């Protein structure tokens, strides 16, 4: 009942995403972790999966912008309210102040008060709260993630709206701190040089071939795509030992050395 | 066909435990513990006795599952006889637990037919007026060790006094992982506790895991045409001692001994099947379990090593050589670069581009970021938010000296690199001293 | 720390926007700026005595401010008051931050000794 | 106005700020406080917790024994009762102010006999032998803040609600300047006084200082768990200046605990009951007549075991209740009875109920772990046997595990399990630096409290210690048939 899109070297990750993320709350886990290092395509694969399934209701939060735990709780309450009133505009709701959430218990109380006024819905739905970069929080004590694992236990089980948490994290050791919780985890291993080269070609050839400097150079004096791809492989062959398998650093080097 | 979709949905709801209460699956090795819990709750909601009991067991040892199944069993027969207050030790602090108790009391009393209004002193006085036939109040306390702190254990004292002396029937279920939970309590709190400690039953033998898997995956209701044939395929694979399923169950029994760990792998095996024959082939081979196990280890220190470039690997080997020769295992960027440059010179004497210091700085930062290196005597990620707040207002000495002089230590030693790096690599000979 | 940098920056941003309903002093004020005030946002950060600020904190703050690039109504300018030289600054910043800062930067000798 | 932070959940009580020194113009302007309907006390939440039952409870013959051994329901405390009663009676009849400090370990009958002294005093005041008095009970472990006692006592005295500092000045002005003929005597039970003195000694010194006033008419009974609490919270000069009565409460002996238990069971032992044979309901006197008994040696050894360890009445009553519960569980399982000749509670039931308290589950938990967790504990025990440090680095544990796998290559089990431990039985998985489920069993042993791990982000040099002892670990690994021969 779900659509599995094509991501070029993330087929297993997309199949696991289709196996775990569903509109039916009975067959969906409470917490899901996508673990991978920088530039491993976690955000890209999750965005492709959610845009391939427009009936899935997802709220995107990036916790690097919130820094501390209290703005994260306030952002959860505010964005959940906003998504619900632009999703169900014919349900009259009391707009709770997100700034009243100053404790995790206050988040539980506020989410309960938000969810009780949507009991008039027909079927049980899923709210996907994507915490894209949980361990990119700047303060980041060990005890914070345990509050978010057990958050669903304090909310009513027979509610019409059920919150599902999808976490994206970077470091392996942070994840291995919580190994006994048995949360389903999808790994995003680092790409190899061939995969990085193909991703760089498919993501930058259309921007390089349509750049203003190249079309000024052809008037001052398929094959445009050939020369852009050849520049990308020349950059990779010259600088893969220096950048490693970093997509971002090779993108900066391509942008610096293209003109 | 909709029959395979119905069967796949049924298998997924059996694996997540989201069946109704009359169809809920209870493992045999848990049953006695379940019966004991079934006794205590039935002595509180029906017979109005007061109980206090702590459930001790590891994570994912079915404490919350059995408590929830008991409560939802009692909810379909005696729904006007009890209310439920649930607290969690991670979420509720010593102040907010009182507010949580009062809020849950006022909603649970309105679900059958103000305490929560005012300051914390007024709310706590009203709670003690309420608590210190009759409706049974059942408390479910998750992570009860956090409230048995080296600080005034005020809430546990009052709850156990409500157990001993109050005319309101009160049942406390604490839940903890700590085996020495009785040592956490203060003497007055321990004396008021009933000392009824239920240790959760462990898996003792392989047939317990086999029977639990047979309970989890057998469809015991004729809701699909494929039900009987899936059941006999399952019984044929679980009866063969040399099947792939029994091999993976034995492997889990010897490594994890965790049924939720096995369920997390079985769920996308069932959910990625496209038809009934594909599902039968997948349960015959369990090749998806091998692919899953390979994915679960892809970002440890082994799979991260195979993603490195040759310059990154050379810098890592040089840093490991300096760390092995050092007395305390400490090194910096300059010593690692000196080892690297003499290593490239000795290779080129017997070609490889020698990279400059400014280019090796980026490789060094990438090796620090991938947790191959670690700052010397670094605490890292603090235990609680107060320690992290104290650390965030301190200016560490490593953040002011230049980057080439920072002391670092290896997360992987040179012997481990010699174990993992293949023989055909051009830097394999420098994994020995 | 980075938290105090963001909290002071968003308090000053909200105060300056109100000067010509309380909010959280974090980067969601930046993304909601056109919803509250109706106009686009141009932030000019002036770091004073850059040779004195802890460089790990400054690097993490620049990486934090990178998150505002996905909003189409925000442009950010950074002004660095360098006292020693530029080579002393880039040896204390990480290489990805230097690659980020390299896209458009302008040097300006602002000393009274220049040219006499 | 743009705010720097917000406090949106402030709930403030409607408590006034003006103390009792400004309620009247002069000290001679104060009327008779006994003839006032707000002073001296001159519970609507029961009907919230009310419902109707549909089915009758089956009250089993053992449920009388269980219900009658509860702490909610004064043998052996006669000198203590006499001392507290004569001190309080002599201070009430002389219109004086006194304080009695009572100390002791939990469960020795401190609060019970202080309450019984107080009810006997109330009964004697009902016979007009002594003048009337107010009774206030202040528990230090039933508060949010320790200063709330000031809010509580004054609210029991005057009937008004003040903040704690204004309440403290009000109580000072009441005990100092208000004349004795215009006030009533007050008996205060200060239970859990160590809960109210942890931050500072203001409440202790204030409550003891108020009994030195000639106008106070105040009886303070202060109950605590240590004896040197006034000697260490106040100085010796202050405690000599007040001069409190000092009473200790030693733990009960086994004979006293035995008399307590069979006085709880005076009307039930060796008694007849009409028992419904199809349901199990019993009525104290198709129906069978069953006698019920508890043997003397069961109560004797229970009271002997409790008096050796703690000596408190709560533990003895609770092991008797647990023995009755175990007997009723076997009785209900045997007869197939529901919830809605001679029946005895035996010596073996008391044995089992005591053994649940006595025994530890550490060895039993460690013998049922996986091979990898037992491998971790065995490698740890080998490391503390070799270098003798009691803290081992995690990398040393990793190398010891690798060495134990590599050395025992001729063993059938290790040869069969090594592919599982380092490749998860798969040829597409590379050989790993850690064993499979390494961090899983490390986190499980940390969560169980078997281990302690220091906070260090380098996973190799981080240290781990056994948090239990070495002998339970040795007993656990010698049980395993795999570890004990290698
Ligand atoms: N499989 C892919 N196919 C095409 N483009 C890809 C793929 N993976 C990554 N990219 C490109 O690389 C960029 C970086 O990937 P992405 O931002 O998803 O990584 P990430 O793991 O979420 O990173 P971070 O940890 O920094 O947040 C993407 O925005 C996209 O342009
Ligand atoms: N209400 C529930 N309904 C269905 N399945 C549940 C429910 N509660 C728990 N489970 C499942 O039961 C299994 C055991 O986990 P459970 O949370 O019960 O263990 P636990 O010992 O209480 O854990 P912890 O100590 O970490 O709180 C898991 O697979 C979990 O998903
Ligand atoms: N002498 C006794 N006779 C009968 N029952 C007793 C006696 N002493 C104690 N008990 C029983 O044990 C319970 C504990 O007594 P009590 O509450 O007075 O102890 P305590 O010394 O004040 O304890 P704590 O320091 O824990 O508050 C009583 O409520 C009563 O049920
Ligand atoms: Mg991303
Ligand atoms: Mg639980
Ligand atoms: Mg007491």
């Amino acid at each position: 009942n779900v659509t599995t899109p094509e991501v070029a070297f993330r087929e297993y990750q997309t199949n696991c995403l289709a196996s775990y993320i569903s509109a039916d709350p009975d067959i969906t886990p409470s917490n899901l972790i996508l673990q991978g290092y920088s530039g491993t395509g976690k955000t890209y694969t999750l965005k492709k999966y959610f845009n391939a399934n427009p009936n899935l209701h997802a709220v995107w939060l990036e916790p690097v912008e919130l820094v501390s735990w209290k703005p994260l709780l306030q952002a959860i309450a505010r964005t959940v309210q906003y998504k619900l009133k632009t999703l169900y505009p014919n349900i009259p709701t009391t707009d709770y102040d997100p700034l009243q959430v100053e404790e995790p218990f206050l988040l539980v109380k506020t989410l309960h008060n938000i969810f009780v006024q949507y009991e008039s819905l027909q079927e049980k739905t899923c709210l996907f709260l994507i915490l894209d970069g949980f361990d990119s929080l700047q303060d980041l004590d060990a005890a914070l993630f345990n509050k978010y694992i057990k958050l669903n236990e304090l909310l009513p089980k027979d509610s019409k709206i059920n919150i599902k948490f999808i976490y994206t994290m970077l470091e392996t050791s942070f994840l291995q701190r919580y190994s006994t919780h048995c949360i389903p985890t999808v790994m995003f291993p680092r790409y190899n040089v061939d995969e990085v080269s193909t991703i760089l070609v498919m993501s930058r050839c259309g921007e390089l071939m349509e750049d203003s400097c190249l079309r000024k150079r052809i008037i001052e004096e398929d094959q445009f795509q050939n020369v852009a791809a050849n520049f990308i492989h020349l950059i990779v062959q010259a600088f893969h030992s220096y950048t490693g398998n970093d997509i971002f650093a090779l993108n900066d080097l391509i942008d610096f050395k293209w003109p | 066909d909709p029959g395979f979709g119905s069967l796949q949905r049924r298998l997924l709801q059996q694996l997540y435990g989201t069946l109704p209460t009359d169809e809920k699956i209870i493992f045999t090795y848990l049953q006695d513990c379940q019966q004991e819990i079934d006794r205590i709750i039935k002595q509180s909601i029906i017979q109005k006795e007061s109980h206090s009991v702590i459930l001790v067991g590891p994570r994912q040892s079915y404490k919350t599952y059995l408590l929830d199944y008991e409560l939802s069993l009692l909810q379909q027969s005696y729904k006007e006889q009890f209310i439920t207050i649930r607290l969690n030790g991670f979420i509720h602090s010593e102040q907010t637990a009182i507010n949580g108790i009062a809020t849950q009391l006022e909603q649970q009393l309105q679900k059958i037919h103000t305490i929560s209004s005012g300051s914390l002193t007024e709310v706590f006085e009203k709670i003690l007026l309420l608590l210190d036939t009759k409706i049974t109040v059942v408390f479910i306390f998750d992570e009860i060790d956090t409230f048995a702190g080296p600080v005034r254990q005020t809430l546990l004292y009052n709850l156990f006094d409500m157990v001993e002396h109050s005319r309101v029937p009160v049942c406390i279920f604490g839940c903890t992982t700590k085996l020495n939970i009785l040592e956490y309590l203060e003497k007055r709190v321990k004396s008021r506790f009933s000392q009824r400690v239920i240790y959760m039953p462990q898996i003792q033998n392989l047939d317990d895991m086999v029977d639990a898997v047979r309970n989890l995956l057998t469809v015991r209701s004729e809701i699909s045409p494929w039900v009987s044939q899936w059941n006999e395929t399952l019984e044929k694979e679980l009866s063969d001692p040399r099947s792939n399923l029994n091999r993976h169950i034995r492997m889990n029994f010897e490594t994890f001994r965790s049924l939720p760990t096995l369920k997390n792998s079985i769920i996308p095996l069932v959910a990625t099947s496209k038809n009934f024959g594909s599902l039968c082939t997948a349960i015959k081979s369990c090749s998806f379990l091998d692919i899953y196990n390979k994915n679960q280890l892809s970002n440890n220190l082994t799979g991260r090593l195979q993603s490195l470039s040759d310059l990154e690997l050379a810098i890592l080997i040089s840093a490991a050589r300096v760390a092995l020769r050092a007395k305390d295992g400490s090194f910096n960027f300059n010593l690692a670069y000196a080892e690297y440059e003499k290593m490239i010179k000795a290779i080129n004497s017997r070609t490889i581009k020698l990279w400059l210091k400014k280019d090796v700085k980026n490789v060094w930062e990438n090796l620090v970021q991938l947790d191959f290196f670690t700052e010397k005597s670094a605490v890292g990620l603090r235990d609680n938010a107060t320690a992290a707040f104290y650390a965030s207002n301190y200016q560490f000495q490593g953040t002011m000296i230049p980057f080439d002089l920072r002391s670092y230590q290896m997360q992987i030693i040179l012997q481990e690199l010699r174990r993992i790096i293949p023989k055909s690599n051009m830097y394999y000979s420098w994994t020995q001293l | 720390n980075v938290r105090m940098m963001l909290r002071r920056s968003m308090y000053k941003l909200y105060s300056a926007a109100d000067a010509e309903n309380d909010v959280s002093y974090d980067l969601s004020l930046v993304e909601n700026f056109k919803r509250l005030f109706g106009k686009d946002l141009a932030m000019v950060f002036n770091f004073k005595d850059v040779d004195s600020i802890n460089f790990n904190t400054l690097d993490n703050f620049i990486i934090l401010l990178k998150s505002a690039f996905k909003y189409d109504h925000v442009k950010i300018s950074l002004i660095f008051n360098i006292n020693t030289n530029l080579s002393n600054i880039e040896k204390n910043l990480r290489q990805s931050t230097i690659r980020l800062l390299k896209r458009n930067y302008h040097k300006l000798d602002v000393s009274s000794n220049k040219g006499f | 106005v743009i705010r720097k932070f917000t406090k949106k959940n402030v709930a403030r009580a409607k408590k006034k700020y003006t103390p009792f020194s400004k309620r009247f113009k002069s000290i001679a302007a104060i009327p008779d406080l006994t003839s006032l309907p707000e002073f001296y006390g001159n519970s609507r939440f029961e009907n919230k917790l009310k419902t109707t039952q549909k089915h009758q409870i089956v009250e089993t013959i053992f449920s009388k024994v269980k219900k009658q051994l509860n702490s909610s329901y004064l043998p052996a405390r006669e000198n203590e009762f006499a001392s507290i009663y004569l001190s309080a009676y002599s201070a009430i009849e002389s219109d004086s102010a006194t304080t009695i400090y009572v100390a002791g370990t939990p469960g020795v009958g401190k609060t019970l006999t202080v309450r019984e002294v107080v009810k006997e005093l109330l009964s004697s005041s009902a016979q007009r032998e002594i003048p009337d008095f107010l009774y206030v009970e202040i528990n230090g472990l039933k508060m949010v803040k320790p200063t709330d006692c000031y809010e509580t006592l004054w609210n029991k005295v005057s009937g008004e609600r003040l903040t704690w500092a204004a309440s403290m000045e009000s109580l000072e002005f009441y005990f100092k300047r208000v004349p004795k003929n215009k006030k009533k005597t007050i008996v205060v039970l200060l239970d859990e006084l160590d809960a109210m003195v942890t931050k500072s000694q203001d409440i202790m010194y204030n409550f003891f200082n108020w009994t030195t006033y000639e106008n106070a008419k105040l009886i303070v009974i202060a109950v605590a768990n240590t004896m040197d609490l006034p000697e260490r919270q106040l100085g010796n000069k202050i405690t000599s200046r007040i001069g409190f009565t000092r009473i200790m409460f030693t733990g009960y002996t086994h004979e006293e605990l035995k008399n307590i238990i069979d006085l709880r069971l005076k009307g039930l032992n060796d008694s007849f009951f009409y028992v419904d044979t199809k349901t199990g309901n019993a009525i104290l006197i198709d129906v069978r007549k069953v006698r019920l008994r508890m043997s003397a040696d069961a109560i004797e050894i229970a009271s002997r075991k409790v008096a050796s360890v703690s000596g408190d009445a709560r533990r003895a009553l609770k092991v008797c209740k647990r023995a009755a519960e175990i007997a009723e569980k076997h009785y209900m399982a045997k007869h197939g009875y529901g919830y809605d000749g001679v029946q005895t509670v035996h010596i073996t039931h008391v044995m089992k109920a005591l053994n649940e308290t006595l025994n530890s589950h550490v060895i039993t938990f460690m013998t049922r772990l996986s091979f990898t967790a037992k491998l971790f504990i065995y490698a740890l025990l080998n490391l503390m046997k070799k270098n003798g440090s009691q803290e081992q680095e995690l990398g040393d544990i990793v190398d010891e595990i690798k060495l134990l796998i590599e050395v025992n290559g001729s063993n059938k089990f290790v040869m069969e399990i090594a592919k599982t431990l380092f490749q998860q039985g798969s040829d597409n998985i590379s050989e790993q630096l850690r064993i499979i489920s390494w961090d899983f069993v490390l986190n499980q042993l940390l969560d169980a409290g078997i281990l302690f791990k220091q906070t260090m982000k380098n996973d190799r040099i981080c240290c781990v210690k056994l948090n239990i002892s070495v002998e339970e670990a040795k007993r656990a690994m010698n049980e395993d048939e795999t570890l004990r021969n290698l």
